[PDB]
RNA sequence: GAGACCACCCGGCGCGGCGCUCCUGUACGGCGCAGAGCCCUGCGAUCGCCUGAGGGACGCGCCUGCAGAGCGCGG
RNA sequence: GACCGCAGCAGGACUCCGGGGUCAGCAGCCUCUAGCGCGGGAGCGAACGCGGCUCAGGGAAGUCGGCAAGCCGGCUCCGUAACCUCGGGAAAAGGAGUGGCUCUGACGGCCCGGGUCAGAACUGGAACGGACGCGGGGAUCCCGACUGUUUACUAGAAAC
């Protein structure tokens, strides 16, 4: 939803990055990023509000497991600057299961989660405790 | 004619390896002198040498202060550098004692 | 066979022959388009790069996410020692193109500008315009001169010279640079518009304003012989290679038998003209005044000065212009600012919050001395 | 202008200098410098670092 | 500010001082009824004060000191 | 330091005597004695090489293959699985401690010796095998039981 200013992209393909929902699972991998173009030899990135088709780690929800699912990184541990010159970084890199529609997975969204991810998906907005 | 001028070492072997900082120094000292002295024999006493090579080759002292004389005759002026050991280089500058 | 997966080039072979630099600073070359209905107006200035800054702004852009919402942008502080129009020249529109009908030099050239002449001045004779003083002085040879340019010719310029005295470099030698005059209603105006500015100073505050877009012209920073990875940019190769992965591997095929212009070689990279283009002039003010940059947030006289100084400039004594971002060239190098070519459409109106005056030298955190005196008081 | 201060060193951050870090605790940390955010990290006392306001509020020099 | 060498750009330069600002983190030493204790006025890792100290600087501002513009070469 | 390889050839030559400190050490790291300053020097501090470091966030996505590097490691004390020819596996895995000072116990001989092992306090930017020395680990599959040996100079193997 709106437009997204860039961030930097710390989490590339390949990341595992936490859960921050009740969903029932705990790890996910970065399988790919929604609206990539390639470069030769260039691995997808992404950010703070982006999509990411993950996968659940073996310590998840067996339902979980073995398929493909989307979700939103709201977390990124590498600092990124946004327009008004704030340099922002988190403890850890986190994302939610949520579908293209923009529908959560879970009931609550554990955490702290970023301003960007928030205003991107209305969703995420309402359920975060706190938008630092 | 006693020149009395500071030389700060660390300055000189900036740029240089530090393996080679000491032989380096001795080398400043010979040209900075020969600046001040405007002639070109410039001779160290032994002094000058163990003071430069105190702290070893590679961590010359950061200031030197020398006291030069121009001693000299039949056009082979020459500068002999001797070493003052100061307590403060603080308000330290060129400090010519007279001359002739 | 085909590269196999699409990768485009590496670099753009517009700005080949990458050498240094030969013309000594970046050169105006092509200058704004006339219009030929506008108050007669000169189109560029000479300034020397000063610094770099932080400006908080409060952003007017329509249809974006900034809108009604306050931003921090790099600026770029260009010291503008004011300039002295020195010459008047004439340009004929010739078949060929443009080409000088005459120019009328002023009767009393400054000595920054003869500086310029020489090689070694105390060395040098001081013959430069020795008899040219003596035909003008009375300046009926000097109103003559300029006749023939109002017949003669189409585009006028202004000869002007920097004064260096008032700006921290060691130059001591001015720096000239044909002004074109623009907008006048015909060349017989054009002419004696410059007649009124010959042998006074020009200030940037009447050459630009604020709001505007300018392009801004100069030598890049050279970083001497470079690989061809920094240089073009192509990849390290794997670090299992042996004789090197910091080169490009393969620099042809069998034919064509020789090396292609395309290929990527290592060679000097810095030391290049390059013009940049449309930064926004966030701020036209001189350091003279202490409230130069203050801004109502702030409440301190705040002038352009950081503390402890400019870093690798220094003191910045007179009149400034700052530009939105970054400009070609280091800090102490001459920049060519020219009015834009083709200005960006959209840009929003600049209205500077805060700016930042504190030290550049280390991480500053006091914007006065007598701030950082207060804080650590005793 | 508007200001804040390290929640380490307690020095006034200017606008536009500074990291601000979001603990897992939903706290905002701002940090002036990259001194100010490596002293936290490796959790190292704020009260044993002269520099800190901290330490100049246990020594009584500044508080 | 430029550089393999050259060239380029600038020139009475530079050296080493002094202020300013910044980096690190409170200098030696002296003082204490600090100090776990031990033992004789002795010992002691440390801690507090003089001290956001001292030390350093290749950025700035200045000379307050020495200096610094070849009848060198070519035209 | 003169032998042998065409050389004043980072090549190869058998013995004997072997101090101090840190240490389990004849280890590494500095040193006493004794030797000694090696087919030359100056500058500059490009590219590129050759050795060496560091790198945000991610982490093998790189590659034919995790090649190379990185991790681990000393000591003490817990805690150790399947499996097994019952010997092993096993240092499995997986952890906790470690400095300096100030003490307090142990241990002999007949007031005189050892300096190792425990147990405390107290202190330090949230530090201690502070250099150095010094396994990453697990789960399998195929061959060959094993320690051995092998194409001087491209195969060290499942081959002998």
């Amino acid at each position: 939803i709106g437009n997204k200013f860039r961030i930097s992209c710390g989490l590339p393909v390949g990341a595992v990055i936490n859960c921050a929902d009740n969903s029932g699972a705990k790890s996910l991998n970065m399988i790919a990023v929604k609206n990539w173009k390639g470069h030769l030899n260039r691995f997808p990135k992404a950010s703070v509000g982006d999509m990411v088709l993950i996968t659940v780690g073996r310590d998840g929800k067996p339902e979980l497991r073995r398929k493909v699912t989307p979700a939103v990184v709201v977390r990124q541990r590498k600092v990124w600057r946004r327009k008004d010159g704030v340099w922002i970084y988190f403890q850890d890199n986190a994302g939610v299961i949520i579908n293209p529609k923009g529908e959560l997975k879970g009931s609550s969204i554990t955490g702290p989660v970023a301003k960007e991810a928030a205003d991107r998906w209305p969703k995420i907005s309402t359920t975060a405790e706190c938008v630092h | 004619i006693v020149y009395e001028h500071t030389i700060r070492l660390n300055k000189a072997v900036r740029g240089k390896p530090s393996k080679k900082a000491a032989p380096i120094a001795i080398r400043a000292i010979r040209a900075q002198v020969e600046k001040l002295a405007k002639v070109e024999d410039v001779r160290l006493d032994p002094s000058v040498n163990v003071f430069v090579w105190s702290r070893g080759i590679r961590h010359v002292p950061r200031r030197i202060r020398l006291e030069v004389r121009l001693e000299g005759d039949d056009e082979h002026k020459f500068a002999y550098v001797i070493n003052k050991d100061v307590e403060n280089f603080k308000h330290l500058t060129t400090e010519k004692k007279g001359s002739e | 066979s085909h590269r196999k997966f699409s990768c485009c080039r590496k670099g753009n072979l517009g700005y080949l022959p990458r050498k240094r630099c030969t013309r000594g600073r970046g050169r105006c070359k092509t200058f704004p388009p006339d219009v030929q209905g506008a108050p007669i107006h000169l189109t560029a200035f000479l300034g020397y790069k000063a610094g770099c800054t932080h400006v908080m702004r409060f952003i007017d852009h329509r249809g974006s996410n900034l809108h009604n919402r306050q931003a921090i942008d790099q600026a770029t502080i260009i010291d503008a020692p004011p300039m002295i129009c020195t010459a008047i020249i004439g340009y004929a529109k010739t078949p060929k193109g443009l080409r000088a009908v005459t120019t009328v030099w002023a009767a009393h050239i400054a000595e920054p500008a003869m500086r310029r002449f020489y090689r070694n001045y105390f060395h040098a004779e001081k013959t430069a315009f020795s008899t040219y003083m003596k035909k003008a002085a009375d300046g009926t040879y000097i109103k003559e001169q300029l006749g023939r340019l109002k017949q003669h010719a189409d585009v006028i310029r202004i000869v002007a010279h920097t004064q260096p005295a008032l700006t921290p470099l060691k130059q001591k030698k001015a720096d000239i640079m044909e002004i074109q005059v623009n907008g006048g209603a015909n060349v017989a105006e054009k002419v004696d518009y410059a007649y009124a500015l010959m042998e006074k100073p020009i200030s940037i505050k009447d050459v630009f304003s604020v709001g505007a877009q300018i392009d801004t012209i100069s030598i890049t920073r050279g970083r001497g012989f470079e690989g061809v990875v920094t240089r073009w940019g192509v990849t390290r190769l794997p670090r299992k290679t042996r004789r090197g992965n910091r080169k490009v591997a393969c620099i042809g095929a069998w034919h064509p038998a020789n090396v292609q212009y395309t290929v990527a070689r290592a060679g000097q990279m810095g030391y290049f003209h390059r013009t940049d283009t449309n930064k926004q002039v966030f701020m036209i003010d001189t350091a003279e005044n202490p409230r130069c940059c203050t801004t109502e947030f702030d409440l301190t006289d705040k002038s352009i000065n950081p503390v402890g100084g400019f870093v690798n400039y220094g003191r910045v004594q007179g009149d400034f212009i700052m530009i939105k971002g970054t400009c070609p060239g280091p800090k102490r190098r001459p920049v060519v600012m020219r009015n834009a070519l083709l200005p960006h459409r959209n840009c929003p109106p600049v209205q500077l919050q805060w700016i930042s005056t504190a030290s550049k030298f280390g991480h500053g955190i006091f914007e006065t001395v007598e701030e950082r005196r207060q804080f650590y008081a005793k | 202008p508007r200001i804040e201060h390290c929640s380490f060193c307690s020095k006034p951050v200017y606008p536009g200098k500074g990291i601000c870090f979001v603990r897992n605790d939903s706290r905002v940390f701002r940090f002036c410098t990259s001194k100010c955010h490596r002293n936290f990290k490796m959790k190292r006392n704020p009260r044993k670092v002269r520099w800190t306001k901290t330490y100049r509020l246990l020594h009584n020099k500044d508080m």
